[PDB]
């Protein structure tokens, strides 16, 4: 998917689905906004209930495309490897704890954020909780894999090998017979 | 390829190497090992000597696959050297930000009372690049 | 000391209501005046040069060596096999002609052997060409990864650990700035050298060398990243920023049009004007592409050749103990 | 993450990748294992929670979580007349004060922000699209 | 003869014979070499550039 405006999705099918879930605040961006309003219903089409089936539905293959803000999905990206998270953020926007604006509470609450962001707590929670384990930017770094690859032509020269056993069979026998 | 710094002390190692192999040898031959580094190296194989030793034969087929690797990394570098092309020296695309962030020190230039100035001056979404095309 | 400056000052001396630019973000600002929320991903970063501090050994993929095992295998087998130390010395003379040929000595007579040695060179330049091949591929498709990786790695809290002295600077009188001295006091007292007067003369430092690394702030290095004379510069890691922090806007108190701001901020990205603003004044032409002579890696794997010679001394040290026996 | 108590016994001792304990706290919400759906005693553990924690260390608040029965976070709905009901969802928990404050990962964004005050951010992210990887690219011949 | 194994050494080697003794022979063959090794890495590496 080439953009967050991809001409694929300008050039929808209903043979490659793009799906998202209803009522998600996606939803809202795409009711609200007037600018990308027809391209709304294409999305509209096919969706799932929750965030999980959604996942899935890529996972299962069900769905060509699946449509979510990053901080939810690229822990997923993180954790199969199979699926993979593509073009810029787009709609960049932020998570937040809601609160009544009658409240001052939140008046700490963001004067504590920050003093949270500042330390770097919250890169040493997202250290945490965002794995990393393994995947990869998958076009162009297949060279750390290609153990199989090498056996795939090494396991043929070495049947030559197991040829030259035969062959070696064959010359011990005819020799000495040869000379028998 | 290979910097300076890395070709001196890849031979530096070289003869190191090889006395090491020599000094082996010798004690328990300078022209022998020094020949012999280089011949390993170059797959020149002089043959007038090899070690029986342990250390000695496992030094040398390290050091062969050490070769290996070598000519690898003169392969690597010509591999850097195939990328032809910089990243600068496109202009994007119609519109591009070198353009959008337009430079007194990077000109765009166009001639005035072109028709690409009446498509610069009647057009209201590109007004404001138009000021970059309209001046010199 | 007691007192505050900059347009922070206009904003409490009621000189000026709102206050905006590239401002950034911090508990004490917001403390004292209430702040728009932020428009754009931002915050603490480092702008520097591709110094990259066995990525060719690595497409082996783990394989080349455990094929050297099994060719081990092969080798003793066939040799002792085919005539029909001595056969160390022959399967040594196999593993040299693995390797690029060169071993010097003595093809053995046996027939068997002769076969085996012409399935075994072709498995040979089967083995350059995979090696080479490879290895030319990681001179193309590579990531760059940089010299901090941790980013925390300490290197930055000590320069005198590591014997060359280490360089990297920031503005001074920043939110920055601040906030290191707030958190990290070393870092500051140390870095007080390295300050620079302004952001063109900071890359001033930066790009005519006399120094090695420059942070400042994350979309500004970004842009900078993208907008280059050459594409000589580039940012940390993913360019993923500690303090992760936005532009905010200054107002004076619980007092003001406050939450009217707000709302029309989000109308800006709900038109998704944003975008379009985004590509015309932060998009820089450079990165696009992601291409240097060869560096440390190859050292390492120098370094690893040099380790293997202690084996050699080692497995030396193990024949001593075996000729006593 | 949710999973629930074991019987009567709380919390497990499951470890993050660092070697600290993971922690974990009670929270009520909506389960689908029943046939009916009740509102049920479950454990979750999050970033979420281990900030919010944080903040009850560092504010005087004590805290007690439960799931809003909607899987939906919220959004403006139901009648015609006047304007009728509210948004349904968590959020609509926090006007009616179901719940007096939201700790989830919710964007934030100016259709909701004149109803309510909203934190400042602790995370800063973007939608993207997931689409599996994998179309490779055997043997020496090739 | 002497040129034949100096040329076999250019191309990859797989030439057997009689590397000459004299010694200032051993330089130039070391030299040479080098210079022969370049081409090899050279010629491989150009024909992939062109591939
Ligand atoms: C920063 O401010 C101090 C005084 O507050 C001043 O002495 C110093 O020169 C300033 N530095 C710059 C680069 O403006
Ligand atoms: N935006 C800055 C601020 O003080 O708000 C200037 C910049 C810097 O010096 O790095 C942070």
């Amino acid at each position: 998917i080439t953009g967050i405006n991809d001409p694929r999705l300008r050039n929808p099918s209903d043979k490659f689905i793009y799906a998202t879930v209803k009522q998600s605040s996606v939803d809202i961006y795409f009711r609200r906004q007037v600018e990308l309003s027809t391209m709304y219903r294409h999305m509209e089409k096919h969706n799932y209930e929750s965030a999980a089936e959604a996942i899935q539905a890529v996972r299962d293959n069900k769905l060509h495309a699946f449509i979510w803000d990053s901080a939810v999905l690229e822990f997923e990206a993180s954790q199969k490897c199979d699926l993979v998270t593509t073009g810029e953020l787009f709609f960049r926007s932020g998570f937040g704890i809601g609160m009544r604006k009658d409240s001052p509470w939140k008046q700490e609450v963001s004067l504590n954020i920050l003093k949270s962001h500042e330390n770097g707590f919250m890169e040493e929670l997202d250290k945490t909780w965002v794995r990393y384990q393994e995947c990869d930017s998958r076009s162009n770094a297949p060279a750390t894999l290609t153990f199989e690859n090498m056996a795939g032509v090494f396991m043929l020269v070495a049947g030559g090998i197991v040829a030259g056993i035969f062959l070696i069979f064959i010359e011990i026998a005819y020799k000495s017979r040869a000379e028998a | 390829p290979f910097q300076s710094t890395l070709w001196l002390l890849v031979g530096l190692s070289v003869h190191v190497v090889a006395v090491m192999l020599y000094l082996l040898d010798r004690f328990s031959t300078l022209s022998s090992a020094m020949w012999f580094s280089w011949r390993v190296l170059l797959n020149s194989g002089l043959g007038e000597g090899a070690p029986r030793s342990f250390s000695a034969r496992i030094l040398g087929m390290v050091w062969a696959g050490f070769a290996m690797i070598i000519v690898a990394s003169y392969t690597a570098n010509l591999a850097a050297f195939l990328v032809l092309r910089r990243p600068e020296e496109r202009i994007t695309g119609i519109n591009d930000p070198r353009l959008r962030n337009p430079s007194d020190k990077f000109i765009y230039a166009t001639v005035k009372q072109s028709s690409v100035d009446i498509y610069f001056r009647r057009q209201v979404e590109l007004s404001t690049m138009y000021r970059h095309m309209e001046k010199h | 000391n007691g007192v505050w400056n900059g347009m922070i000052g206009e904003v409490v001396t009621k000189r000026a209501y709102m206050a905006v630019g590239s401002l950034t973000i911090n508990e004490e600002r917001s403390e004292v005046v209430d702040f728009s929320v932020p428009f754009i991903e931002t915050g603490i970063s480092v702008m520097v040069s591709r110094s990259n501090g066995s990525a060719f050994l690595e497409p082996f993929s783990a394989d080349v060596w455990v094929m050297m095992f099994v060719m081990l295998l092969i080798v003793s087998a066939v040799a002792v096999f085919v005539f029909e130390f001595t056969i160390g010395k022959a399967i040594w003379l196999l593993w040299g002609l693995v390797f690029n040929n060169s071993l010097p000595v003595q093809n053995p007579k046996g027939t068997t052997s002769k076969i085996m040695v012409s399935v075994w060179a072709f498995f040979a330049v089967i083995f350059l060409a995979s090696y080479t091949a490879n290895l030319a591929a990681f001179m193309i498709q590579r990531r760059y990864v940089d010299q901090v990786s941790g980013l925390s790695d300490k290197k930055f809290q000590r320069p005198n650990d590591f014997s060359p002295a280490f360089r990297f600077g920031t503005v001074p009188n920043g939110s920055t700035e601040r906030n290191i001295r707030n958190n990290y006091l070393e870092m500051h007292s140390y870095m007080v050298k390295f300050n620079q007067r302004s952001v063109q003369d900071a890359l001033l430092s930066l790009k005519s060398g006399k120094l090695d690394a420059f942070i400042y702030d994350a979309a500004v290095l970004n842009y900078m990243a993208g907008r280059d004379e050459g594409c000589k510069l580039v940012t940390i890691g993913s360019g993923k920023v500690f303090a992760t922090t936005g532009y905010g806007i200054a107002i004076q108190k619980d007092s003001g049009w406050k939450r009217q701001v707000d709302l029309a901020i989000l109308q800006l990205f709900g038109d998704g004007e944003m975008e379009e603003l985004e590509a015309l004044w932060l998009t820089g032409i450079c990165h696009n592409e992601k291409s240097q002579l060869d560096i440390d890696n190859m050292a390492g794997v120098f370094y690893m050749l040099a380790a293997a010679m202690a084996l050699s001394l080692i497995t030396f040290i193990m024949e001593h103990l075996f000729y006593k026996s | 993450y949710v999973r629930p108590t074991t019987s009567d016994g709380t919390c497990r001792e499951e470890y993050t990748i660092n070697g600290d304990p993971i922690k974990k706290v009670i929270c009520n919400g909506p389960d689908e294992t029943i046939p009916g759906r009740p509102t049920v005693p479950q454990c979750c553990y999050g970033f979420c929670v281990d900030l919010l924690i944080k903040l009850a260390r560092e504010m005087d608040f004590t805290y007690e979580v439960h799931l809003v029965a909607d899987g939906k976070f919220g959004t403006q709905e139901r009648v015609n007349n006047s304007n009728a009901a509210a948004w349904n969802g968590m959020m609509g928990e926090l006007l009616s004060g179901q719940a007096d404050m939201i700790v989830a990962p919710l964007t934030i964004n100016n259709e909701r922000a004149q109803y309510i005050e909203f934190s400042k951010p602790f995370k800063y992210q973007g939608l993207t699209i997931l689409v599996k990887k994998e179309i490779p690219r055997d043997s020496f011949m090739q």
